[PDB]
RNA sequence: CGGUCCGGCCGGGAACUCAAAGGAGACUGCCAGUGAUAAACUGGAGGAAGGUGGGGAUGACGUCAAGUCAUCAUGGCCCUUACGACCAGGGCUACACACGUGCUACAAUGGCGCAUACAAAGAGAAGCGACCUCGCGAGAGCAAGCGGACCUCAUAAAGUGCGUCGUAGUCCGGAUUGGAGUCUGCAACUCGACUCCAUGAAGUCGGAAUCGCUAGUAAUCGUGGAUCAGAAUGCCACGGUG
């Protein structure tokens, strides 16, 4: 990916970290069946207002070396290619060419 | 392109892992990242110091970085000021309190990575690539390799078309899993772009 | 009573470590119900070997997470203490649980 | 099999009658690896035949097979350039199998309701030579006969 | 579509703008980008210029357009024929 | 054997027979049967007049046959009038529900001409 | 004394406990007729016994985990054979002839990258 | 083996399954024939496995200046108040059309309905989410348990046993579209999935042509995973039947 893309991702991550609780509460309120309608509406409005980059579903899991927006693996936090590179070198622990 | 990485195919067989630690699915990625960063730092810093294999072992929230280098004295410095700076920076990178060991690479001409680095250096400072390769081959033979291959590729001597040249003196059995095929790569960023140097040093058969 | 779970990736290493732990246990106190083998969590990751296209080409890696249950059922004062500080650790995750 | 002249696989004999041939037939019939259904169907067919014929369960089947069992069939050559449909005296292991296949095909083709019923009908026809399998066999024979010129 | 418990969505800015417009009763088509917004009963009578990527297509809001989203009446692709 | 306008198959089982009525499928038919007090297995042959009447009444309780058609059609018309994306799709004879049209729209597109 | 045999076939792992006298087949605390509804499986289970002398000569309490039906049956058969061998040892001659001592090594072939199944390749459009 | 909540659940037991760790075992080693007395081949015994046992990983020198400067690196050139950067909306989902690869079908070896048996492999803490309640259902509410051979995903489905439909464009087929919804997520209009009710296209085995597969293979049946908030008929795995 571009440096710019990476930066954006970082920013998004930061925002999520910041607003997690603030937005989480709102979400909870919205969910609440035994709660006021107006209150719920207000909560929703607040959520809408909040910066979108603070939403965790607006984060694309990039490779932590390259920034690749695809071929991702959460075990490693890397692009497939990068994992392969690491794997060959011995830099991922326990990982080895599997056969069965 | 279809040669499985000699290190990687033998990783449970006759090769040790560089990263030797355990982690659960949450932190594993983070750990890996940390390792990468520290490797990068060491690479940048210990460029003149002929470093080969930097091993990362992290028990009890504390890293142990066993660096394998041909020049310990330059990496150690006087007493341990050089080491101290490195260690501190590693710690900073990681988060945990760090250690940093410095293993001597006796016979550095038999360490593949080192050889590759040397070749790359030669390429950079504008010598005949082929000659350099030959020299490397000779050195390995002298030092006692059961066999060595080295392989340079792309933009050799400023040639427009990209040639890939390689000398393989001795026995270098890549298919044999029990073979200690110590392999590594290094990229020479010459005036005509990249010359990519691979090297395989069959140090011996194991059992 | 004492439930010691060893998790690691290399099997030889875990066996050695496990053995060491058992030895530590036995000498300093009593009981110890042996190195129990638990099922190896095999983590198959299939990745596209290529940087671009060539999907049928692939590398299928795995992370064999080996588990070893020690299980000690007689906590002497000397012995209970010993497993925390004395044991040391290589590339192993040791989870003791009382 | 360019190099590997090999021994064929030893099937389990049919559970009800202990007949290898019957088992083979069932297998042939079967689709989607549903031996269970297929075998049941076969059994039903056999029963039906027995009810109709009155001879036996397996004997009748054998008889039916016999009347769709091709003595000679055709095979290609191309020696010089054009076609030569040389007849060949088919092997007795294969012969039964071929017949069975034909029968199955006939059953598949047929307009009756249940598969088993259709199969039974086909068998009956074979026994009295006037169904589809029998016709096929006849055709094959004719083909062979015409090309008996080549031998 | 959107859950009945969660309440029908409207873009906050558009809601405010619409309210203002209703309050004044001044007409004059509202420039809108948020196409993802359920039309309200209060929005009936107004003209809202819903974005279509390129331009703001002006939709006169009818009584029949309520439970619909704004972008429904604002076709983004301009296809005629091959 | 008339119910809610159209005729119903005399041989077929009630659950299935009912399904013939526009606006009842399987589940609704079943429901109707339940309401009546009839089993699913019985046919319209061997089904009494009184029995039938109840069923008919039950069916009437749902918006069925011509009424349903009128309703659905009306909805479509409304959509068209709106000129909402959906309406546009309807008018064009292209997939409303968000399918690919590049390929495989043949139901709504119709059988291809060139 | 319990003459016994471990039986495995496909993913099933039967374990057969033979005891002399009579002949009742208990499969997972259920009858042979209950457990295996299909006849073929039953036949397979009984096959070795049939081959050897048995009418009311030995009971067999068995339990089988794993696999499906046919595989399970096979496993059971294998176990039975093993048990017989343990009991007598001279029965091997017959068993061998039958092809029954043979643990059927056929496991399902792993799915292989590129191929849709073990061997089925995807459809090949040449141009 | 004793006790009974007839549940391995509980004393217990280390047998068996099972779980991994270390071994033994397969090498034409042995017998017979053929073969130059050689290699070896054919057959035979033993053996779980037989002649590379099965499956995988393993891809020589090179080829196609094959693919990738959009993983990443990188020579060169070019842009540098724009070919850089931030945002909102739209598009990548367009649709006379043509091709590829799939799934679902066309049905009775089937569907539908009720009862009932048998898997393997996995995944899971911003997670998996029993039980109980509400909800026809997708799901909702409360909420243990479990970084997991424990708890959960999670009742395998084909199958089997009864019943029904009786060859129909049908109780096949499910497209399509109307209505009502559920969940995710600031947000489901463009443009998600799944649900319910309704709707019920084409399609009755496919022209020329053409692909896959030699065994636990094909065929068929399901199940899991990865990425992923959500969203697979794709991919990667797993077993069943065969
Ligand atoms: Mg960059
Ligand atoms: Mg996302
Ligand atoms: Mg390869
Ligand atoms: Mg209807
Ligand atoms: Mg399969
Ligand atoms: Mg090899
Ligand atoms: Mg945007
Ligand atoms: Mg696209
Ligand atoms: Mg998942
Ligand atoms: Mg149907
Ligand atoms: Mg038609
Ligand atoms: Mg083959
Ligand atoms: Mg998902």
């Amino acid at each position: 990916a571009k440096q710019s893309m990476k930066a954006r991702e970082v920013k998004r991550v930061a925002l999520a970290d910041k607003y997690f609780a603030k937005r989480a509460e709102l979400k909870a309120i919205i969910s609440d069946v035994n709660a006021s309608d107006e209150d719920r509406w207000n909560a929703v409005l607040k959520l809408q207002t909040l910066p979108r980059d603070s939403s965790p579903s607006r984060q694309r899991n990039r490779c932590r070396q390259t920034g690749r927006p695809h071929g991702f693996l959460r075990k490693f936090g890397l692009s497939r290619i990068k994992v392969r590179e690491a794997a060959m070198r011995g830099e991922i622990p326990g990982l080895k060419k599997a056969s069965w | 392109g279809q040669k499985v990485h000699p290190n990687g195919i033998r990783l449970g067989i006759v090769k040790p892992w560089n990263s030797t630690w355990f982690a659960n699915t949450k932190e594993f990625a983070d750990n890996l990242d940390s390792d990468f960063k520290v490797r990068q730092y060491l690479t940048k810093e210990l460029a003149k110091a002929s470093v080969s294999r930097i091993v990362i072992e992290r028990p009890a929230k504390s890293i142990r970085v066993t660096i394998h280098t041909a020049r310990p004295g330059i990496v150690i410095g006087k007493k341990g000021e050089d080491v101290e700076k490195l260690r501190k920076v590693v710690a900073d990178i990681a988060g945990v309190p760090a250690q940093i060991n410095i293993a001597e690479v006796r016979k550095p001409e038999l360490d593949a990575k080192l050889v590759a680095d040397s070749i790359t250096s030669q390429l950079e400072r504008r010598v005949m690539f082929r000659r350099a390769m030959k020299r490397a081959v000779q050195n390995a033979m002298r030092l006692g390799a059961k066999g060595i291959k080295v392989e340079v590729s792309g933009r050799l001597g400023g040639a427009e078309i990209a040639r890939t040249e390689w000398y393989r003196e001795g026995r270098v059995p890549l298919h044999t899993l029990r073979a200690d095929i110590d392999y590594n790569t290094s990229e020479a960023h010459t005036t005509y772009g990249v010359i990519g140097v691979k090297v395989w040093i069959f140090k011996g058969e194991l059992g | 009573r004492i439930r010691i779970r060893l998790k690691a990736f290399d099997h030889r290493l875990i066996d050695q470590a496990t053995a060491e732990i058992v030895e530590t246990a036995k000498r300093t106190g009593a009981q110890v119900r042996g190195p129990i083998p638990l099922p190896t969590r095999k983590e198959r990751f299939t990745v596209l070997i290529s940087p671009h296209v060539n999907k049928d080409a692939r590398d299928q890696y795995e992370i064999r997470t080996h588990l070893r249950l020690v299980d000690i059922v007689e906590p002497t004062e000397k012995t209970v203490d010993a497993l925390m500080r004395l044991d040391l650790a290589a590339g192993v995750d040791v989870q003791i649980s009382l | 099999p360019r190099r590997r002249v090999i021994g064929q696989r030893k099937i389990l004999p049919d559970p009800k009658f202990g007949s290898e041939l019957l088992a083979k037939f069932v297998n042939i019939l079967m689709v989607d690896g549903k031996k269970s259904t297929a075998e049941s169907i076969v059994y039903s067919a056999l029963e039906t035949l027995a009810q109709r014929s009155g001879k036996s369960e397996l004997e009748a089947f054998e008889v039916a097979l016999e009347n769709v069992r091709p003595t000679v069939e055709v095979k290609s050559r191309r020696v010089g350039g054009s076609t030569y449909q040389v007849p060949v005296e088919v092997r007795p292991v294969r012969r039964n199998a071929l017949a069975m296949r034909w029968i199955v095909e006939a059953a598949r083709k047929r307009g009756d309701k249940s598969m088993a019923l259709r199969l039974a009908n086909e068998l009956s026809d074979a026994a009295e030579n006037k169904g589809t399998a029998v016709k096929k066999r006849e055709d094959v024979h004719r083909m062979a006969e015409a090309n008996k010129a080549f031998a | 579509p959107r859950s009945l418990k969660k309440g029908p969505f409207i873009d906050l800015h558009l809601l405010k703008k619409v309210e203002k417009a209703v309050e004044s009763g001044d007409k004059k088509p509202l420039r809108t980008w948020s196409r993802r917004s359920t039309i309200f009963p209060n929005m009936i009578g107004l003209t809202i210029a819903v974005h279509n990527g390129r331009q703001h297509v002006p939709v006169f809001v009818t009584d029949e357009m309520v439970g619909h989203k704004l972008g429904e009446f604002a076709p983004t692709r301009t296809y005629r024929g091959h | 054997a008339r119910i809610a306008g159209i005729n119903i198959p005399d041989h077929k089982h009630a659950v299935i027979a009912l399904t013939s009525i526009y606006g009842v499928g399987k589940t609704r038919s079943k429901a109707i049967l339940a309401a009546a007090g009839i089993a699913e297995d019985v046919k319209i042959s061997e089904l009494s007049e009184g029995q039938i009447d109840t069923l008919r009444d039950e069916v009437a309780k749902f918006v069925v046959e011509g009424d349903l058609r009128r309703e659905i059609s009306m909805s479509i018309k409304r959509l068209m009038d709106l000129g909402c994306y959906r309406g546009l799709r309807h008018r064009r004879g292209l997939p409303v529900r968000g399918q690919r049209t590049k390929t495989n729209a043949r139901t709504r597109k119709g059988p291809r001409k060139p | 004394n319990q003459y016994y045999g471990t039986g495995r076939r496909k993913s099933s792992a039967a374990r057969v406990f033979i005891k002399p006298g009579n002949g009742k087949i208990v499969i997972n605390q259920r009858s042979l007729e209950q457990y295996f509804g299909r006849e073929t499986a039953r036949m397979v289970v009984r096959q070795p016994l049939e081959l050897v002398d048995m009418v009311e000569k030995l009971d067999l309490y068995i339990t089988v985990k794993g696999g499906g039906i046919s595989g399970q049956a096979g496993a059971i058969r294998h176990g039975i054979t093993r048990a017989l061998m343990e009991y007598d040892e001279s029965l091997r001659s017959e068993l061998r002839k039958a092809g029954f001592v043979t643990r059927d090594a056929r496991q399902v072939e792993r799915k292989k990258v590129g191929l849709r199944k073990a061997r089925r390749r995807p459809q090949f459009s040449k141009r």
